[PDB]
């Protein structure tokens, strides 16, 4: 399957079939977070997807081609996390991002908590463009989880 | 062995559930790709 859209990433190496993450198929390239696959090859029916680019520090990886997602959060508007939780239907959650302030600049962040196997779920703007992937973040004072809006470079 | 399964289209949903706060946090990103809170 090469149809554009959001996909679950599954494994049969553990008990039963386990969802280890999520990813985005766009322009013939599969995009996910590095910690989901660890850079391993993936299967799509009879087809094989080989890693093309990856970076542990950005925590991103692309398959079949270079990273294609280049839209960015505008810093003002609400966005939607298209959450694909393990065993559950894809669901859109609208939110106003917070900010991660770092020594190298600011990044948007979403304060939404889902099972770890939801990592790789896309965050979208009002045009339906993917502005980043959910799943690399921190646990704050409250004990709640906050994910960076992680985007690659096209 | 890992495999992918389609889960949906990527579209904005009008009248989606609205939730989550917007915290401003000072953070650090290490060479292993881990974020940590700076205080
Ligand atoms: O601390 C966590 N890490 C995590 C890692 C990737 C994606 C989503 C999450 C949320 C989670 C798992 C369940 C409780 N909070
Ligand atoms: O906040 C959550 N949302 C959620 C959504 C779908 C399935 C399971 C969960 C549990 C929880 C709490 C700790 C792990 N994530």
């Amino acid at each position: 399957e090469t149809t554009d859209g959001v996909y679950r990433v599954m494994t049969r190496r553990l008990l039963g079939s386990t969802q280890v993450g999520v990813g985005v198929m766009q322009e013939g390239v599969f995009h996910t977070m590095w910690h989901v696959t660890k850079g391993a090859a993936l299967r799509s029916g009879e087809g094989r997807l080989d890693p093309y680019w990856g970076d542990v520090k950005q925590d991103l990886v692309s398959y079949c081609g270079p990273w294609k997602l280049d839209a960015a959060w505008d810093g003002l508007s609400e966005v939607q996390l298209l959450a694909v939780p393990p065993g559950e239907r894809a669901k859109n959650i609208q939110t106003l991002p917070g900010i991660f302030k770092t020594k190298d600049g600011d990044i948007g962040a979403v304060a939404l908590d889902y099972p770890a196997g939801t990592s790789g779920s896309p965050i979208l703007d009002k045009c339906g463009r993917v502005i980043g992937l959910y799943g690399n973040g921190v646990v704050i004072k409250n004990g709640s989880y906050v994910s960076a809006i992680t985007q690659g470079k096209r | 062995d890992m495999y992918i399964e389609r889960a949906g289209d990527i579209t904005w949903e009008k009248d989606a559930e609205v939730t989550g706060n917007s915290p401003r946090l000072d953070v650090a990103l290490d060479e292993s790709g881990d974020f940590s809170l700076v205080e």
